[PDB]
């Protein structure tokens, strides 16, 4: 009955807390509210105890209450809040923090938790606006300073850039060192200079928030297999994603399933998300010998039953801390090996998953203690990608002469060569080879439909589409679910880039660019004096903040040329203008990287030290172009700005990519997916010998 | 849309 014994009992909670034994700190909580039921503060902790271990539905019953009791508790409305996003109701979670805010308009947290639902749903500068209010609120707010850092970033403002990079590794130092959870996110950890052992150390603490959520299942160990015989001499790999769909992750590994030897494995592709409808997602489901929906079993100790259930021997996690994942699934630990894979670009740093799989040239061994996994090699790169199974209109070419450009009035098609056949003066410029149409009627005619901004025309009988209209004239093709069954026109004009000038893209999100990739750009820019720089409007707040930085480096507005970002199928075809790709030495192009080089289209880059910044150099070692990777920023500008300057050898590197795209292993699936499966039989040979996980660099 | 992976 007494409010000073459940005042005690609250304060003996908060000690079992502090000391991490949350277990018993509930208990007391509880019994707290058993002596005193009206007592907000209790009804608070408690909510907040439950929340971290991933009760909701019981958390906000709790939270209510507080409410109720304490309704000037604005700190009870923003967790509130936070519970219903955790819940998906992110309406009513607004809802919480907009009225907390109205309460106490001096209440910095309600801020920053508003800021990050605008965050979310991608209106960035509303995100700003609020997060630099929680700022101002209160001064010292680690969650607010570098969620506000993580927008400036994408958005490209770098305003006092090297003092706010040095308070972010500061914040990041003082949070480990006091064992609080970092307010950096492991998947942004890379893009900030922070040590490599604070990089896994934040993945590690992101880990653990996982275990809280799965104690409560209290599950005990599984027992694993030791050998194949129940499931018949095949090895059962277990593919865990959310992202079969249409996502990157399908766009490079959904040959993959279909791919794997019947004799010796047995393919599990388990689902986090529901059907999107996409043809992804209809492959993977008829490809993978068992697809299991595991969106339709939302609980995690019985989706990890499930897996064990099914006999997986190697469970694969393709999501690492990306949206959708649910880690907890390998926290309970249903496999005996489980490995990261192609989905997330850097360490889980957790205990619970075993194997990371990379290359030599991504994660070479001097920089094993980057990673708390055990690395496992495959033999010339880990990333792959389905360009030559989704884009294959784009094996060959052709160009219009309009005066010999491989690179300024481009057509592809499936039936690009019957086309040709049914024209009168096609030369055959040698390299395969590429056919070349004179300026004809015929060339007229094409060129009108691109002037006049027209869907498509007609010639001889075959289809000819204008690239800036795919989705109009078949969308499953526009978005790479189907190949187009029309011949494609793309042109430079389309796009306003200069016809006779040396293009220069980058295609990747405008995130990746900091302040020294913009003045290394700025550098060959001026160098190669007729060159511009394509970049997209990736997000379109971007452009502006870039243009400006462009200008305090003295190069004029024309010089750098922005496109919207286009359908899937036009971006990565639109890449064939393009002379050579600039990639960003910060956070390298990935799926981006394996866009450009299908288009032939050789790409500089500057390898660091990081997975994510390595990925590009070993795209193109995979390819055989060492020529294009450089060992510093001045050996980086001047591979580019011979490449603009000496044509001939333009002409000639442009070459070996264009011919290499094909005979190198890069986008050969086949023998990509014979290679997991030897790295696959390494991990389990190993392990049914009685040992734990060791590296695999072979 | 135009699907990117993040955090
Ligand atoms: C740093 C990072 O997170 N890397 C990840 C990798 O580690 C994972 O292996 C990849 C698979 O999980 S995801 C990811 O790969 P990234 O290269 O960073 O591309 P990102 O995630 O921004 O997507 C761009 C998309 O926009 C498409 N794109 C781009 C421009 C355009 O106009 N149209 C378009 O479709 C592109 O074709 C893409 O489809």
């Amino acid at each position: 009955s007494c409010p000073t014994h459940a005042d005690s009992l609250n304060n003996l909670a908060n000690i079992k807390r502090e000391q991490g034994n949350i277990e018993e700190a509930v208990r007391l909580y509880r019994k707290a509210l058993e002596v005193f039921p009206e007592f907000a503060a209790a009804h608070s902790n408690l909510a907040s105890v439950l929340q971290q271990q991933g009760k909701l539905q019981e958390a906000l019953m709790h939270y209510k209450e507080a409410i109720r009791i304490s309704p000037t508790f604005a700190d009870a409305y923003s967790n509130m809040g936070n519970t219903l996003k955790e819940m998906q109701d992110v309406q009513g979670a607004l809802q919480c923090y907009t009225r907390a805010i109205q309460i106490n308009p001096a209440f910095a947290d309600a801020h920053s938790n508003l800021a990050s639902i605008h965050k979310d749903s991608g209106n960035i500068p509303e995100a700003i606006a609020s997060y630099r209010t929680a700022l101002k609120l209160k001064p010292d707010f680690p969650d607010a300073y570098c969620n506000l850092a993580h927008c400036l970033q994408i958005v490209c403002d770098w305003t006092d850039y090297d003092e706010r990079m040095k308070k972010l590794v500061s914040i990041v130092a003082d949070q480990l060192e006091k064992n609080r959870l970092p307010s950096v996110h492991p998947h942004h950890s890379m893009l900030y200079p922070l040590s490599h052992g604070f990089r896994k150390a934040i993945a590690e603490r992101h880990g653990n928030l996982c275990l809280d959520k799965i104690n409560v299942l209290h599950k005990p160990p599984y027992e694993h297999p030791k050998d194949l015989k129940l499931s018949d001499g095949r090895l059962r790999v277990g593919y865990v994603s959310s992202d079969f769909g249409n996502h990157p992750t399908s766009h490079l590994m959904q040959s993959i399933p279909g791919m794997h030897n019947p004799d010796k494995f047995e393919v599990f592709c388990y689902a986090l998300s529901p059907d999107d409808g996409t043809n992804f997602r209809v492959k993977v489901m008829a490809e993978a010998n068992h697809f299991i929906d595991l969106s339709q079993i939302p609980c995690n100790g019985k989706a990890a039953d499930r897996i064990h259930q099914d006999g997986i021997h190697i469970l694969v996690n393709m999501n690492g801390y990306t949206k959708g994942a649910r880690n907890e699934l390998f926290a309970l630990r249903p496999a005996p090996i489980q490995a990261m894979w192609l989905g997330y670009p850097g360490t889980s740093g957790a205990l619970f998953m075993d194997y990371i799989i990379t290359d030599q040239e991504t994660s070479p061994a001097e920089v094993a203690e980057q990673y708390s996994e055990k690395l496992a090699y495959m033999p010339h790169t880990f990333f792959i990608g389905d360009h030559a199974n989704m884009f294959p209109h784009l094996k060959k070419k052709a160009v219009i002469d309009f005066k010999i450009y491989d690179n300024r009035i481009v057509l592809n098609g499936i039936d690009l060569k019957a086309f040709l056949d049914s024209l009168p003066d096609v030369k055959i410029v040698k390299m395969l080879n590429m056919p070349v149409i004179p300026m004809n009627t015929i060339a007229e005619a094409v060129i009108e439909m691109i002037n006049r901004g027209q869907i498509q025309i007609t010639i001889n009988g075959f289809s000819i589409s204008n690239g800036l209209a795919t989705t109009q004239i078949n969308n499953k093709a526009a978005t790479g679910e189907e190949v187009p069954r029309t011949i494609i026109v793309t042109t430079r004009s389309q796009y306003g880039l200069p016809e006779d000038a040396i293009v220069y893209c980058n295609f990747n999100q405008l995130y990746k660019i900091d302040p020294s990739t913009l003045q290394m750009w700025a550098n060959i820019l001026k160098r190669v004096p007729n060159s511009v720089l394509w970049l997209l409007r990736f997000p379109a707040v971007g452009e502006p903040n870039i243009q400006q930085y462009a200008q305090n480096m003295g190069l004029p507005q024309n010089r750098i040329i922005f496109s919207p970002v286009a359908p899937k199928e036009e971006h990565v075809r639109r890449g064939q203008l393009a002379d050579v790709c600039l990639d960003t030495p910060l956070c390298n192009g990935h799926t981006t990287g394996m866009d450009v080089l299908w288009a032939g289209t050789p790409m500089v880059t500057m390898p660091g030290e990081t997975l994510a910044s390595r990925v590009a150099a070993s795209q193109l070692t995979c390819l055989g172009c060492l020529e294009l990777i450089a060992k510093n920023r001045q050996e980086y500008e001047d591979i580019a700005v011979k490449l603009g300057t000496d044509l001939e050898y333009l002409k000639k590197v442009r070459g070996k990519v264009w011919k290499q795209r094909i005979s190198s292993p890069l986008f050969n699936t086949k023998q990509y997916t014979m290679e997991l499966e030897r790295l696959y039989l390494q991990m389990w040979e190993h392990y049914a010998a009685g040992n734990k996980p060791d590296h695999m660099i072979k | 849309v135009t699907p990117v992976s993040t955090a």
